[PDB]
RNA sequence: GGAUUUUUGGAGCAUCGACCUGGUAUUGCAGUACCUCCAGGAACGGUGC
């Protein structure tokens, strides 16, 4: 089975995409597709060496995203 | 799957620049699906004065950003 | 349908991501390369075929050079990395 | 009438003729600049032409600002606090005012990115060695009123008020 | 199907265009003919090489994959494409 | 679903692969991430190399901009459609 | 209707410094051909001055602020607490008795 | 202007009605825990509120004591009170009435229907303050800590139940050194368990509780807190015995007791601080960490399913009959009708019957279609 | 939805844009990479190696 739908069924979810160019933004992640894209609102976004800025609204790519950070009270048999 | 519209640099002496800073120039002898491009007598210039002669190159499109004709075409 | 999962079942237990069904048969730690040269060991939950992975109480480690670099290390509970970050994947690290 | 946020979200904000963000404010005759914060620093001309402001001052801390329009306005007195608020300032046009004294225009050169000034049709420009003064004051610029900065100029300036 | 940044570059052709490179290089001209994958066919360009050496150059052709971007006259804004 | 509608016609800014911010009314979007940003502007910071030298930002405004998804990163709301 | 309020209150703040109950500002001022209609009790307005006055003379107390200074009511939480949930149970007794008066009127 | 007089008196109105308030959300029942916090927290914004308010007006007394010679002089009085009588004698034209004299106070202090949040509390949110796995004070959040006591320790051998077990000691023998660098992280665990408190009772005074635990830290832990019947006396800082009191008296003030060590009183104090702050914080809210431990042996001992469920806890019309037309009737002070059938209907009404014996016309057959008010007035005439 | 153009990863030198001084011809109606040339100083900045 793809990993995209267990991603796909994550709402209201504070969750840390960290991207590769050296980006990470963590927020509440409010929509997944099927292409990875990450539409959260509320996210606070730090990049390589810079000041963490806040924004309200942020839509990140599948193809820009190097890893995800989930929060520990999220169960992964019912997701999958 | 659709292939490049390269039909008015066929048989036509161009130059095209691959990815790293690389050049080299040609007549164009074919064409593909995947960008891939055939070249006769290719001299490949490096950052030198000095030009290496290759005789026939085959570029893929993977690496090839652009490409002047030299012709009229 | 089924017997496409079928074979996809077939091409994950003994194909190259076996080691990776290492992960979810036991529940055997493996080490993960990134392209950030951050080596992520941990167990493996699930797996897809484009590697895909979902590691549970991970710790990634890398070289930070402030000189002599040090090896600063940080613990995730869950975490999730894309397939197209894996360099190499080891099944039995060493420590 | 007064200045408020309603009358900055209802403005037309569009790319004007130096290719630059620019929002119109013309016609509203605005006492007193305020509230000129919710902007969110996405522009870079700010217009105030047609205006009762008797004072420029009360600008909030603006980074992506780079001219400043208050041409067609009755500003008598300066304000000293415009170097902290807008440090990418490069524009001023102060056009048309009501400055009689050489001594308004002494924090104008608190602004250290400041290269263009517009300071005719005021009664500071009919006394004498008033251009002087101004290339004394602020030597960053480099266009004032519409002409460019000149070495026996810069020469007459340092040389008097030793 | 088509999109719709697909089809506002295709109906960009027979204008000034600007093609820029995944080395950094703008290049300006006239696109004679586009392609659904980004293929930019332009002439009299203009190329600048990463250094503001901004070289004329006659019937260059730039693939989609080093295609960072397209900055589009203003002629074609009220396309209804866009809406 | 159609989250990326939802911010359409808006003055979001699209943070580049490079570094690169660009701001403007992104009108049209397809499946490729692609974006047709109407009065883009581009921000690129560049390395102050020194010691006592800032930061700065050159700010280019190029009008109607035509960005494909592969230079595309992430894409920020920052003001709304005038 | 604030200048009627500002002059019932300036006529409270006047009459709460006098020293008996006829000998004060106001008595001898509507004879001096000052007309203040508050000053009678057939008036609406005179249930409000009198608790106007009532408030300007529990100003004047001596825990009022004049030549003490509160320390239980301004320095502690616990104690404005205690008071709330006194206040509380004191507003539960009477409803409790308004309830068994309006059960004794049926 | 009246600062002793008016202003006592708008600060005294002001904390009845704090106080009035404050007694209507203590004798309403409440029904959720997350309501309850914001009550409380609104309770302590009062409170706050109330005692700013009591310290301004409590300051308002200097000029009092010199004012009161004059305030209270028989002889003078009407004088300045016709002169400020004459100085209120300005223009009545501003026909306004202004009742919110005392209903914007009374109004301010209270809540809607739609939304249980007072006026200075409009903007006040549970959500920016604790966390969603906190549940508003039901839990605390041990994750992180775990996570990097797991870093601190450099193993993969605890897990969230040995590190429960770890954090549920107070008084025995620490898991790692005191003079290592896990101290860094009971800092940052103190300092989370502090706000933790804080937030769990915001009606409490964290002050005299942070004064209460600076004087037991002072007068108790630094003079031997815990007896022995090297046992004897043991010193946090210093992590030695002591045979006896005059032993430890003597050796309290000893150099590398002072500054002459790495773990003495002068470095070390402020982690010394906080290891007992963290076991006070461990002491009062031990039933919170009790149920949290019960909240994550719940989550582990439950299958995904159980996890899962736990965590997400016409035109027609109107163009064939003739309506949407306008039609004018000026008998009725110039009325507009949308239809000539509905005219025709109001015609005969009692509307139309009102507007025409105004005019002293009768209610016949003759004026149905009279629309005009000249011509019923000549057809009235001409009867 | 994994095989080259978008989404399961190639990760001290050269050039250009300015700043300041003098001579020089064009006085002209249009939707723009950039527009006359020479000489002198610079202790301005970006990009690639």
């Amino acid at each position: 089975m793809k990993l995209v739908r267990f991603l796909m069924k994550l709402s209201h979810e504070t969750v840390t995409i960290e991207l590769k160019n050296g980006t990470q933004v963590h927020g509440t992640i409010t929509g997944v597709d099927v292409s990875m894209n990450t539409h959260l609102k509320a996210v606070k976004m730090t990049l390589k060496n810079r000041e963490p800025v806040q924004l309200e609204t942020l839509s990140i790519r599948g193809n820009n995203i190097r890893y995800f950070i989930l929060p520990d009270s999220l169960p992964l048999d019912t997701l999958l | 799957a659709h292939p490049p519209e390269l039909k008015k640099f066929m048989d036509k002496k161009l130059s095209l620049k691959l990815n790293g800073g690389r050049h080299v120039q040609g007549i164009l002898r074919g064409f593909d699906p995947f960008m891939n491009l055939v070249i006769d007598e290719c001299v490949e210039m490096a950052t030198s004065g000095q030009q290496n002669n290759i005789g026939m190159v085959v570029i893929r499109g993977n690496s090839i950003i652009m490409l002047e004709a030299l012709e009229r075409v | 349908p089924e017997e496409l999962q079928k074979r996809e079942e077939e091409e994950f237990n003994t194909g190259p991501l076996s080691v990776l069904t290492q992960s979810v048969k036991n529940n055997t730690q493996v080490l993960i390369n990134c392209r950030n040269n951050k080596k992520l060991l941990g167990r493996v939950k699930a797996f897809d075929r484009h590697c895909n992975m979902v590691l549970e109480n991970v710790k990634e480690m890398w070289t930070e050079v402030p000189s002599k670099p040090v090896n600063k290390d940080r613990y995730i509970s869950k975490m999730f990395l894309r397939g197209d970050s894996v360099i190499v994947v080891l099944r039995n690290p060493l420590i | 009438v007064k200045l408020t946020a309603e009358l900055i979200e209802q403005a037309a904000q569009y790319t004007n003729a130096v290719r630059d963000r620019e929002l119109d404010l013309r016609g509203y005759k605005i006492p007193v600049i305020e509230n000129l914060g919710a902007t969110l620093d996405q522009f870079d001309a700010i217009d105030f032409s047609d205006n009762e402001i008797r004072k420029l001052d009360g600008f909030p801390l603006l980074r992506r600002l780079k001219t400043l329009l208050v041409n067609n306005n009755r500003i008598c007195r300066i304000g000293e606090g415009l170097d902290q608020a807008l440090p990418c300032l490069t524009e001023l046009i102060l056009t048309n005012n009501s400055l009689v004294e050489l001594g308004d225009l002494d924090p104008l050169a608190s602004l250290k990115s400041l290269t263009y000034l517009s300071i005719l049709r005021n009664p500071v420009t009919n006394k004498k060695h008033y251009r002087l003064y101004v290339i004394y004051k602020v030597p960053q610029v480099r266009v004032l009123d519409f002409q460019k900065v000149k070495l026996k100029e810069r020469q007459e300036a340092e040389k008097m008020f030793k | 199907s088509i999109g719709v940044p697909i089809k506002v570059l295709h109906e960009a052709e027979g204008h000034i265009v600007t093609c820029e490179t995944n080395t950094g290089e703008v290049y300006r001209g006239k696109l004679i003919e586009a392609e659904d994958n980004m293929n930019c066919q332009m002439s009299n360009i203009t190329v600048t090489y990463r250094d503001g050496r901004v070289a004329q150059l006659e019937q260059v052709y730039i693939r989609g994959s080093k295609i960072r971007f397209l900055i589009l006259p203003d002629m074609l804004k009220n396309a209804p494409m866009l809406k | 679903s159609s989250k990326m509608l939802q911010h359409i016609d808006y003055r979001m800014r699209c943070i580049l692969q490079d570094g690169r911010i660009f701001i403007g009314t992104f009108k049209a979007f397809d499946k490729h991430m692609n974006l047709i940003l109407c009065d883009c502007d581009e921000f690129r910071k560049i390395k102050p190399k020194n010691s006592k030298q800032a930061e700065r930002e050159e700010k280019r405004v190029l009008g109607l901009v035509l960005l494909r998804g592969e230079n595309l990163v992430s894409m920020t709301v920052e003001g709304p459609p005038p | 209707s604030a200048f009627d309020l500002d002059v019932v209150k300036l006529t409270a703040q006047f009459v709460a410094r006098n020293g008996r109950q006829f000998l004060t500002q106001l008595m001898q001022k509507e004879q001096r051909n000052y007309q203040f209609d508050f000053l009678r009790p057939q008036h609406s307005l005179f249930n409000y001055f009198t608790k106007l006055v009532e408030q300007y003379t529990k100003i004047l107390i001596p825990p009022k602020g004049l030549f003490s200074k509160l320390k239980k009511e301004a320095e502690n939480p616990r104690e404005v607490l205690d008071q709330v949930c006194y206040r509380v149970e004191w507003a539960k007794f009477q409803e409790r008795e308004r309830k068994k008066e309006e059960e004794e009127k049926e | 202007m009246e600062t002793i007089l008016e202003q006592q008196r708008r600060y005294h109105e002001e904390k009845e009605r704090l106080m009035d308030v404050m007694a209507k959300e203590m004798l309403t029942k409440k029904s959720t825990l997350r309501d309850q916090i914001n009550s409380d927290h609104r309770t302590r914004a009062m409170q706050d509120r109330y005692m700013e308010v009591s310290g301004n007006l409590r300051d308002l007394y200097d000029d009092k004591d010199g004012l009161r010679k004059e305030e209270l002089n028989a002889i003078s009085g009407p004088n300045e009170f016709a002169e400020f009588y004459n100085r209120l004698k300005q223009i009545k034209e501003f026909h306004r009435k202004h009742p919110n004299e005392i209903c914007v106070p009374m109004s301010v202090e209270f809540e809607e229907l739609l939304k249980a949040r007072e006026n200075p509390s409009e903007e006040a949110q549970n959500l920016v303050e604790f966390t969603d796995e906190e549940g508003y004070g039901r839990y605390l959040d041990l994750h992180d800590c775990y996570l990097k006591y797991i870093n601190l320790k450099a193993s993969e051998k605890l897990d969230y139940i040995t590190y429960l077990s770890i954090f549920d000691q107070l008084f025995d023998i620490p898991k790692e050194r005191k003079n290592a660098e896990y101290k860094r992280y009971l800092e940052m665990l103190l300092e989370y368990l502090q706000d933790y408190t804080d937030r769990v009772k915001p009606l409490q005074d964290q002050n005299e509780l942070f004064g209460k635990i600076q004087a037991e830290f002072e007068k108790k832990w630094e003079n031997g807190t815990f007896p022995g019947w090297e046992e004897r006396a043991q010193r946090l800082f210093s992590t030695k015995g002591k045979s006896l009191e005059s032993l430890d008296t003597s050796l309290f003030a000893k150099n590398p007791k002072s500054k002459g060590t790495k773990r003495d009183t002068e470095r070390n104090k402020d982690i010394a601080f906080l290891e007992a702050q963290i076991y006070e914080y461990v002491e009062i809210l031990g039933e919170q960490r009790h149920l949290t431990h019960e909240n994550v042996q719940r989550k582990q001992a439950r299958t995904g399913e159980e996890r899962e469920e736990e965590e997400e806890e016409p035109y027609w019309l109107y163009k064939l009959h003739g309506l949407n037309i306008n039609y004018n009737c000026e008998i009725c002070g110039n009325y507009t009708y949308r239809g000539p059938k509905a005219f025709q209907r109001h015609f005969a009404e009692w509307r139309h019957a009102h507007g025409m014996r105004c005019l002293g016309i009768p209610n016949t057959a003759h004026f149905a279609n009279v629309t005009q008010i000249e011509d019923a007035v000549s057809l009235w005439a001409k009867l």
